């Protein structure tokens, strides 16, 4: 008497097949690429140009001098 | 050829070290300015450093 088949308690667990978690997509992407990469030589510009003021200050010392 | 004596030499050579002279090295040429620039033509425009010594 003391078989299996339980009265209840059932799922089921899915079949399915899903999941599209995106994800920023069309257009979003390519805008966080341009602006960053435009920013790193936006960075540019006040830095080697500044090491270039600096540039002709190292080089003014060697000039000054020699006599 | 010839060559000038042992004498005018021996002169007082500034006795520094090179961080030191390059210390100031910008306020040292920039007021001074009557013998070297004479010194450049006398050795620039005329060569042969034996005329130029002095």
């Amino acid at each position: 008497k003391q078989d299996m088949p339980p009265v209840g308690g059932y799922g089921p667990i899915d079949y399915k097949r899903n999941l599209p978690r995106r994800g920023l997509s069309g257009y979003s992407m390519f805008a966080v690429g341009i602006g960053a990469l435009l920013f790193g030589y936006w960075s540019m510009m006040k830095w080697n140009r500044e090491r270039r003021r600096l540039q002709i200050e190292d080089f003014e010392a060697r000039i000054a001098l020699m006599p | 050829v010839e060559l000038p004596s042992l004498e005018d030499l021996k002169v007082q050579e500034v006795k520094v070290s090179s961080s030191v002279l390059k210390a100031a090295a910008h306020h040292y040429g920039a007021q001074c300015d009557k013998p070297n620039k004479e010194f450049m033509l006398c050795r620039w425009e005329e060569k042969d450093p034996r005329r130029c010594l002095e």
